């Protein structure tokens, strides 16, 4: 037999995504962060793309589609971010774009050091845990179906069977080469532990960028369309609790 | 959202 599902996600998973930034320019906060933003816009467009081709995703209806991504794309991202780092440069960095890599220096000057180092955590979970190439694909398709609105979606049933079959095709995964349900108990843990560790993260990103936005004419740091307009009608729904993050753990 | 809806639209 042969795996469709993880066909499907290794088919779709995006190609590099450069952020188009002047490494010749001394480092600052305004250009660092309005690289992030134009970093974010691009891999936005990519985001949309994988997920219009994700198993199923068009079953969703397609205000949920639309919702669903500007709720999650920040834990998609930051995700899909802490794994190049650790392939790319064995987390001894972060790694945002080729053309954007992030040492010590530059967390710092981003004025988000303590919220980097929580990256680069995570992005040494990948090896701590040993996190298969393929362990990773299906949790980042995960995330996409993290996050619902407290009011539900437009049509919420479709999402909860969607969301159970990610999670079906997971235990799958982790079924394979794994013959003792203990062992496969044990890193069910492991990966749905991980996968919360990223909430926190996005939280902190969330209303980091978003006090960024308000102030951003002050620091000098621009805000690509989309970005300005997600960030100020959507995240700001996250940070008032209206939109829930669904945890494994408690 | 407006502009991420047409962004949808087109793929
Ligand atoms: C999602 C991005 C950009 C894509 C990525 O690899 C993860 C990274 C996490 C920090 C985000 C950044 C986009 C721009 C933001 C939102 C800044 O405004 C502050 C936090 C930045």
């Amino acid at each position: 037999c042969q795996p469709i599902f993880l066909n499907v996600l290794e088919a779709i998973e995006p190609g590099v995504v450069c952020a188009g930034h002047d490494n010749n320019q001394p480092d600052s906060f305004a250009a660092l962060l309005s690289s992030l933003n134009e970093l974010g816009e691009r891999q936005l467009v990519h985001v949309v793309k994988w997920a219009k081709a994700l198993p199923g995703f068009r079953n969703l209806h397609v205000d949920d589609q639309m919702a669903v991504i500007q709720y999650s794309w920040m834990g998609l991202m930051v995700f899909a971010m802490g794994w190049r780092s650790f392939t790319n440069v064995n987390s001894r960095m972060l790694y945002f774009a080729p053309d954007l890599v992030f040492n010590e220096y530059r967390m710092h000057k981003s004025r988000m050091y303590s919220q980097c180092v929580r990256m680069r955590h995570l992005s040494q979970e990948f090896g701590w845990l040993q996190i298969t190439p393929q362990e990773f694909l299906c949790m980042k398709a995960l995330l996409l179906f993290s996050i619902i609105p407290v009011d539900g979606l437009k049509n919420q049933k479709f999402f909860d069977e969607l969301r159970m079959n990610y999670i079906k095709e997971l235990d799958r995964i982790i079924a394979c080469k794994r013959k003792n349900p203990t062992s496969c108990s044990r890193r069910f843990y492991q990966l749905t532990k991980l996968l919360d560790s990223v909430q926190p993260i996005a939280r902190e990103l969330h209303q980091f960028t978003f006090d960024l936005l308000i102030k951003s004419h002050m620091v000098s740091v621009d805000f690509p369309e989309m970005m300005a307009e997600i960030i100020s009608v959507q995240v700001p729904k996250i940070l008032s609790g209206k939109v829930k993050p669904i945890y494994f753990h408690t | 959202s407006e502009k991420f809806k047409l962004l949808f639209q087109s793929y």
